[PDB]
């Protein structure tokens, strides 16, 4: 079959290792990374490093083991001052940096030959939203289309991720002090605002906004609510096109953040390979049964106390 | 608190014609008069009489934002107005001045309702509130032993866009973005009913005298007929493509005159829908309509649109149109609808509702030039200015007239040399000037407290009639006056009470 | 020009900005409405986390754009 390899923690690099494992178990991402050969053979970038690391795991002799990703981490630290330290970081911020950094590399390669084409990062992860804003005096609709690499969805207690996605695409009323400046009415009026998925991504990365700022008390907390994520997820658009989309997605990876608060903690990825589930905790690789995954929904009770909780979910379009 | 800002308006002293659309209309049968509620903040009085070159009688100017609804009452003596400036104002309708300002609403006041028999008025708006007003109490100038309490209806779960009462004041209803109609008995202030039906916002309500039957016009496109007694929709009328905003009914309560976003006005037999008379296609969406009620065959209907002209369309004939040309037309003026600020942060280019183009000096507070229908984006690039000046004012086109606003956070950001401003500065060689300071001084020039033992900034003056406004940021208006009248005693007194400290420092204490 | 930010609870606020405004300017305007200090803020738009030194025109952010506001879970 395949190779199952932990990654060594170097200081506090679990934010990075956890995300690598998710991304490595996103087959389409993995394959395109293995296939990467530079247009300019000369010089070393964050992608060449990811690519060397991924070959290394993929061409390893035994089925299970541990790699120290010295060379990727070193390059990460060289590229980005925010990660040039041994302090704990946010996994989602790293995922965003990584994907965009690669995308920028590949875009430079395309341009390089010719001496607004999309890179395979965008191919795998990009979707598109349509935002509609309906002015309530004049009743005009303004539509703006905005790409995304993931959706950052707000959460609430004892709900599913599917309900959260619903919440995300509901009609909000802009009013009171949030009135819409309408160019027809040349004035601020109340508005209906809705963001709908216009185009589904091959892989849907969900970022659970597990934070709450207390305006009074000048700091934020971590939300350890029960937010349930199903193994299969169904998404769709409504009418208005040649084609209506109604697509199943399968859960392939969860990046879980462990701890009771936002300013410190630990990261672990759970992933699906060949229809069973593994847990990667830096160097440790451990196989768990599907029901163990419910620990990561979050806590029904003792919400202040320490939690292990899903934070980034990768859903793969069924294939 | 909120921050207090200073504004002025670039305009002629008298604006005879509406400079934006008109949201509401009232007829005094007795005096042959039409009141129009402006979106240019101004309420106007017209005579509806034979071939007068000006039907203009007068402007009632107090409001700082759109006037959204007007009610006429006590035999045409008093007018009540609701505005987007969050105030309900009480006016002497005969004389045309403001008696009182009511400040109970916390958001745009959208609608008014009149129970003629009880001389009762109700206001509602975006703050989801409804207040009940005894007009004779509001206009009584007598000292009263009663402390002047208000009563409020409660219930609405979001913003209210229409409101109605019957002649008796038996019942009152509101239309809000939450789709339901909600029903109260005014004199009790108690909830009777909640009516489900519409799928969108409802902006138009009418009731019969009895308070047994209601019509509602909705953005969902449906007109509806309700039985208050039965608490159920009994008919639903699909006469328009897009939302219905304006309804009138006939004296009998058998025909409904409906209007909206799709510019087409239909009389419609309630008893049998199929017969519908397409009256007219207006040039713009219909905001409100007012029936002439001389005759039981109601002769004419006055129609308010997003345009500044107002038309009366005759109903003399009673799906091509009945009429193609306005029976009577009240002239409108142009709204300025586009504004570009150049990088020098002194000059404005505008394009108006007549595709006309103009070049304006913000600091000197005046038009520089008329450019008469040139290509507008070309003109922006044609007059590009390669200077960096920081931003120090914002522009507001809600009224159709240019409103310039000065806020503390950046009123003084812009420092510029006198030569670059284009000032003579004859003596020696020129210095740093701060445009915010210079303008504030020009605005408050006549105010005695500015003078130090020379008047203003020295370099220039504003048009003496430039209205100057002090107001809270997206909140209530503290005071307004004309630049030249700050030299009056009562005016000076009000300036002391309202001009905020930050303006004081520059204008009277002479700081930087 | 007016843009939107979708905040931590889902609620959308409006911001008045100019194309030449830096992302730092923007986060200060967020702070005014929301209390959240610029250094704890991250803004995502068009799939990119926006960099403090850059401007809204650098990202082609235009009227009615929605920025997504997120904080961090460190680990
Ligand atoms: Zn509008």
């Amino acid at each position: 079959n395949e190779h199952y390899f932990g990654l060594v923690n170097f200081g506090n690099t679990c934010y990075c290792n956890s995300v690598l494992q998710a991304l490595y178990f996103c087959r389409p991402f993995r394959e395109k990374v293995l296939a990467y050969k530079s247009q300019p053979r000369k010089k070393e970038s964050l992608l060449t490093c990811l690519a060397d690391l991924f070959h290394s795991i993929a061409t390893q002799k035994k089925k299970v083991g541990v790699i120290p990703p010295k060379k990727f981490i070193t390059r990460l630290r060289k590229e980005n001052e925010l990660f040039d330290n041994y302090m704990q970081q946010d996994a989602h911020e790293f995922l965003n940096y990584l994907l965009n950094t690669i995308a920028d590399i590949l875009q430079e390669e395309r341009k390089q030959e010719k001496q607004p084409d999309p890179t395979w990062v965008h191919e795998i992860f990009q979707g598109t939203l349509t935002n509609e804003t309906r002015c309530l005096t004049c009743e005009t609709i303004s539509s703006k289309d905005e790409d995304f690499l993931d959706l950052s969805v707000d959460v609430e207690q004892n709900t599913s991720i599917t309900h959260c996605l619903r919440g995300f695409s509901n009609t909000e009323t802009l009013c009171s002090e949030y009135k819409y400046y309408c160019e027809e009415c040349r004035s601020k009026q109340e508005a209906h605002k809705r963001m709908k998925v216009k185009k589904l991504p091959m892989i849907l990365a969900l970022h659970l906004k597990r934070f709450k700022y207390m305006d009074q008390l000048h700091r934020y907390t971590k939300l350890s609510y029960r937010v349930v994520f199903p193994l299969e997820l169904r998404l769709f658009n409504t009418s208005g096109d040649a084609t209506n989309p109604d697509r199943m997605y399968d859960l392939v990876a969860v990046v879980v953040h462990c701890g009771s608060g936002p300013n410190r903690g630990h990261y672990i990825a759970i992933v699906k390979s060949h229809d069973f589930w593994l847990l990667f905790d830096d160097d440790i690789v451990e196989k768990i049964d599907a029901q163990a995954i419910e620990e990561f929904y979050g806590l029904t009770s003792d919400i202040s106390k320490n939690s292990e909780s899903g934070y980034i979910l990768f859903y793969q379009s069924r294939d | 608190r909120r921050k207090v800002q200073v504004s002025y308006v670039i305009r002629d002293e008298v604006e005879k014609y509406n400079r934006n659309g008109v949201n509401a209309l009232q007829l005094d049968p007795a005096l042959n008069r039409l009141f129009t509620a402006g979106r240019d903040s101004i309420i106007r009085i017209w005579s509806v009489n034979q071939h007068k070159q000006d039907p203009y009688i007068a402007s009632m100017e107090h409001h700082t934002d759109w006037v959204n609804d007007i009610v006429l009452c006590c035999n045409g003596k008093t007018l009540i107005s609701a505005s987007s400036d969050t105030t309900v104002k009480v006016w002497n309708a005969h004389k045309g001045f403001c008696m009182s300002t009511l400040r109970t609403h916390k958001d745009y006041v959208k609608a008014l309702a009149y129970a003629k028999d009880k001389e009762l008025v109700a206001s509602a708006g975006l703050d989801r509130q409804i207040f009940l007003w005894d007009v004779n109490t509001l206009t009584a100038l007598t000292a009263s032993n009663n402390t002047v309490t208000t009563s409020s209806l409660s219930g609405n779960k979001d913003s209210i866009y229409s409101l109605a009462m019957n002649q008796l004041g038996t019942i009152i209803v509101s239309g809000s973005t939450e789709k339901v109609l909600r029903v109260w008995d005014p004199r009790t202030c108690a909830k009777l009913m909640k009516l489900k039906g519409h799928t969108d916002n409802v902006k138009a309500l009418l009731l019969n005298r009895d308070g047994t039957q209601c019509l509602s016009g909705s953005s969902d496109g449906t007109i509806r007929l309700w039985s208050l007694g039965q608490q159920r929709c009994i008919a639903t009328y699909r006469v328009h493509d897009e939302g219905v905003w304006a309804l009138q009914v006939n004296d009998a309560f058998t025909h409904v005159y409906s209007g909206g976003r799709d510019r087409k006005i239909y009389c419609t037999d309630l008893r049998n829908p199929d017969i519908r008379v397409l009256i007219c296609e207006e040039k713009a969406p219909v905001l409100k309509m007012e029936l002439d009620r001389s005759a039981d065959p109601p002769p004419a209907i006055w129609v308010a649109t997003t345009k500044s002209t107002v038309n009366k369309w005759t109903l003399k004939g009673i799906i091509t149109p009945l009429c193609t040309q306005p029976d009577q037309v009240i002239k409108g003026g142009a709204s300025i609808i586009q504004c570009h600020i150049f990088n020098d942060k002194r000059h404005i280019l505008t394009k108006d509702t007549n595709n006309n183009v103009a070049y304006w000096d913000v600091l000197k507070a005046c038009k520089v030039e008329d450019l008469g229908k040139v290509d507008f984006e070309d003109e922006i690039k044609k007059r590009f200015k390669m200077v960096y000046v920081p931003n120090w004012f914002s522009v507001d086109l809600k009224t159709g007239m240019l409103t310039i606003t000065l806020d503390e956070s950046d009123c003084f950001a812009a420092w510029v040399s006198a030569k670059d401003a284009g000032f003579s500065s004859p003596d020696g060689s020129d210095p740093k000037l701060n445009l915010g300071g210079l303008l504030l001084q020009a605005l408050l020039e006549y105010w005695p407290r500015t003078h130090v033992n020379q008047k203003g900034n020295g370099y220039f003056q504003v048009p003496p009639h430039t209205p100057v406004i002090f107001g809270e940021a997206g909140g209530r208006t503290l005071f307004r006056l004309l630049c030249r009248d700050s030299g009056g005693e009562t005016e000076s007194m009000l300036l002391n009470e309202t001009v905020p400290q930050w303006v004081i420092d520059i204008t009277v204490d002479k700081n930087m | 020009m007016q843009i939107f930010v979708k905040t931590l609870t889902g609620k959308t606020i409006t911001l008045e900005v100019e194309p030449s405004d830096t992302i730092e300017n923007v986060k200060a305007k967020i702070q005014d409405k929301e209390g959240i200090p610029p250094d704890q803020q991250r803004l995502i738009f068009a799939g990119k986390q926006l960099e403090d030194g850059r401007t809204l025109s650098d990202y082609n952010i235009q009227k009615e754009s929605t920025l997504h506001l997120v904080l961090r879970l460190r680990g």
